[PDB]
């Protein structure tokens, strides 16, 4: 009785149409109630309700009622969810044609026109025979709500929704492989919008939301080097502005600021210390947010040994005096083994500004022996302005700070220049990125359009390990990876002249995967015991191998990047020849590829990109595939979303059958099992992984975690040669 | 809080 259409007419309820719907979204799901969604929704029925109303008020009612034990509600509200919006945006379920699709998106400037120039007509009308919307239906509640909310073409003022999924990502790949030779163009579309409508490999949100509309703005992180130097110091900060102005992650390299009290001129002005410029840089990192709170994100970086290291390593203790405070920026202390050691042996350890002591910041990157020398020359030079601190105060210190706020990071740079694809004397990394998982060279700028400065930057995608079958799909998965990817540096804009030079010079990018923890539960394999080691070795040295060939591949077709040389691998330098050899002890897997005939090949031919692999965490598009995220294990089986819309839930693939293989976050009895595992994964990976250390207070006599086990743990993970950590988590129910 | 330098010192980087 009464209902109301878009137009605002009337009409009679007709709640058969309803049963239908609920009766098609329900195809072939398991243990789902059309009743039950029907009860509850039919309640809050009246009088002249919207017709859209009615829409959001079923798949609520299907929303509602995800749970572990019936996790195909997931898929029934995901259909109405998906249903619904065909209407929102094309007035019925079928979607229109793809060039009809594509001109009318043209004309009201939501696409690129270059679409349009660069396919004629019967190439579009070739694509629309490539796309199968109906894979729409194999999104999960969660992944409708994120695409909806931040892939989808929309208008944000209006809510007008303009697209769906296929045709974002049928677009996607066409204007990634727009220049194509039209000989194969069509078919590397094909292929990868099957890739991807298929999640066997993910992107980016900036690329997903993007690629297809008129911007060219799509990287998600910088890392900016800053030299010891106003120039420098205004110049990185002018890059953070426009750099996070389109919302990137920032990774800032502080660490040659000289200390305070450093001479300045001469004798004629002293220096005030980093912390002033840290401030002026976290405001830099937030001045495009509301107020000075929301987004814009930053992670600096600082050797261990900085004269001024015990007043950065507390910048985030809240309980402290507003000036000597930078809290709103997570930091990286770097560490290498002389500083361990310095540990291990009860020893002090010095601290020394940059400013003062010639050749060490660069020796403590590139090269250990000469970084050991200058080391203890300076410790004697009584010359040389210095302090000391016992090496277990600094590190429990630090430990400390990482413990209670989660967000004092380690990176271990030695581990960064002897296990990486890059030539230390020539190209070190000397810094890693807001997440901990990038590792690329990078020079200081003197100005913001400096030309002989260089920035990196984060090109990411991934593979999705619950959706190949076999390790060998991964070679045609890696293929198309890596070539749209390559496609996408050259299809994208640089707003600072050195973050072209480094995207041009090197081509550097990031390819890691999502689903771990599901592939493991579907091999029976945990993360604590130890059962996963040479799975893991197996998987990532396919993952390796396979990218390696792609790049390899395409440095033939289209030439190695201009800096290809100042790699190790130029050199014939392979990831299996550098990598932590403790790393031998703990799996035994053999290699199976043929890396011999690869290294020639490389060696010869080159590769279009330096680095290819890096294993970055993943909220979205884990979601996105219904996939568990990144590398990490799942905390729960449910995981619950806050939105406009309601409660969102996610259960983990295959829970039906997988729930006691899975081994959920805090059932693991202590770290050593997953450092295992991301030191193995390290042995194959191109730059670095965003591990993880988790600690359960109850473990422990009296809850506390003991700084004995924080330290063994750190150590655990230098000794498996792990490059960085990142997070901390500390349970608390 | 306590932290045993003997434990660590045996330990093999
Ligand atoms: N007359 C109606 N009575 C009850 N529910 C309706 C009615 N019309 C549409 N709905 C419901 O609203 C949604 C569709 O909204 P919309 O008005 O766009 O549907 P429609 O396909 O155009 O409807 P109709 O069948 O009248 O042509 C579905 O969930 C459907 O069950």
């Amino acid at each position: 009785l009464l209902v109301t259409k878009r137009d605002g007419s009337t009409e009679r309820i007709n709640l058969d149409k309803i049963h239908r719907v609920l009766d098609w979204a329900a195809e072939g799901l398991h243990n789902v109630s059309i009743s039950q969604v029907e009860l509850r929704s039919h309640i809050q029925f009246y009088d002249g309700i919207k017709t859209s109303d009615i829409h959001e008020t079923i798949i609520k009612a299907a929303a509602d009622l995800i749970s572990r034990d019936a996790p195909d509600y997931q898929y029934l509200a995901a259909r109405l969810a998906i249903f619904h919006l065909r209407k929102k945006a094309y007035g019925q379920f079928e979607p229109p044609a793809l060039y009809d699709h594509v001109v009318k998106m043209v004309e009201m400037g939501k696409y690129d026109n270059h679409l349009l120039e660069d396919y004629t007509e019967e190439e579009f009308k070739q694509m629309d025979t490539f796309i199968d919307h109906d894979r729409d239906m194999t999104f999960s509640y969660a992944a409708v709500k994120q695409l909806e909310g931040k892939y989808l073409v929309q208008n944000r003022v209006t809510g007008e929704i303009y697209e769906s999924a296929q045709f974002l990502y049928i677009l996607v790949a066409a204007c990634l492989f727009s220049n194509y030779p039209r000989e194969t163009r069509l078919q590397y579309v094909k292929r990868f919008y099957d890739a991807v409508s298929t999640f066997k490999i993910s992107l980016p949100t900036p690329i997903m939301s993007g690629v297809r509309t008129p911007t060219r703005q799509f990287s998600s992180c910088v890392l900016i080097e800053c030299g010891d130097s106003l120039d420098s110091i205004n110049a990185t900060s002018s890059a953070i502005v426009k750099y996070v102005s389109q919302r990137a992650g920032i990774g800032i390299n502080a660490g040659r600021i000289r200390a305070l009290g450093s001479p300045i001129r001469g004798g004629e002005a002293f220096h005030t210390g980093c912390i002033p410029f840290y401030k002026h840089f976290q405001t830099a990192v937030k001045s495009c947010s509301q107020g000075g709170v929301r987004g814009g994100a930053a992670t600096l970086f600082y050797p261990m040994w900085h004269l001024e290291v015990e007043s950065l390593l507390v910048l985030k203790n809240n309980r402290g005096v507003e000036g000597n405070r930078v809290r709103h920026m997570d930091y990286g202390v770097q560490i290498n083994k002389l500083m361990y050691t310095r540990l291990l042996k009860g020893e002090d350890i010095t601290l020394f500004s940059p400013s003062d002591v010639p050749g060490l910041y660069d020796a403590f990157f590139a090269d250990q022996e000469e970084f050991e020398r200058l080391y203890t020359k300076y410790e004697k030079d009584d010359s040389i302005r210095k302090q000391r601190v016992k090496a277990v105060e600094l590190f429990s210190l630090m430990m400390q700070e990482r413990a209670s706020t989660g967000r004092i990071y380690i990176q271990n740079v030695d581990h960064c220049n002897t296990h990486s694809p890059f030539d230390p004397a020539i190209a070190p990394v000397r810094q890693s990125n807001l997440c901990l998982e990038i590792a690329l060279p990078t020079k200081p700028l003197n100005d913001v359009n400096d030309e002989n400065g260089e920035i990196a930057l984060c090109t990411l995608s991934a593979f999705n390990l619950g959706a190949i079958n076999n390790l060998d799909e991964l070679e045609e998965l890696a293929i198309l990876a890596v070539r749209a990817l390559d496609a996408l540096l050259d299809y994208q804009d640089y707003p600072i002249p050195a973050a072209k030079r480094g995207a041009m010079g090197r081509r550097t990018l990031g390819i890691g995967v999502i689903n771990f923890a599901y592939y493991l539960a579907k091999h029976g394999k945990r993360y604590s015991d130890g059962s996963a080691n040479n799975l893991t070795h197996k998987t990532f040295e396919a993952i390796q191998y396979y990218l390696l060939k792609a790049s390899n591949e395409l440095a033939k077709e289209q030439g190695a990047c201009p800096w290809f040389n100042e790699t190790t691998y130029a050199k014939g330098i392979l990831p299996i020849d550098t990598y932590k050899k403790d790393l031998d002890t703990i799996a035994n897997e053999p290699l199976h590829y043929d890396w011999e005939a690869l290294r020639e090949s490389i060696k010869t031919h080159g590769l279009r990109n330096s680095t290819l692999s890096a294993l970055m965490p993943s909220e979205t598009s884990s979601q996105i595939s219904n996939a568990t995220n990144g590398i990490e294990p799942p905390r729960g089986y449910v995981s619950i979303k806050a939105s406009k819309d309601g409660i969102l839930r996610q259960v983990v693939p295959d829970y039906e059958h997988l729930h006691d293989a899975y081994e959920l976050l805090w059932e693991m009895p202590g770290n050593d099992g997953y450092l295992q595992l991301v030191g193995i994964m390290q042995k194959f990976i191109d730059q670095s992984i965003s591990a993880n250390t988790n600690y359960d207070p109850s473990r422990f006599p009296s809850g506390k975690v003991p700084m004995q086990q924080l330290l063994k743990d750190l150590l655990t993970a230098y000794k498996f040669g792990v490059k960085t950590l990142y997070y901390q988590n500390t349970r608390d129910g | 809080s306590e932290v045993d330098t003997d434990d660590l010192s045996n330990f093999q980087l």
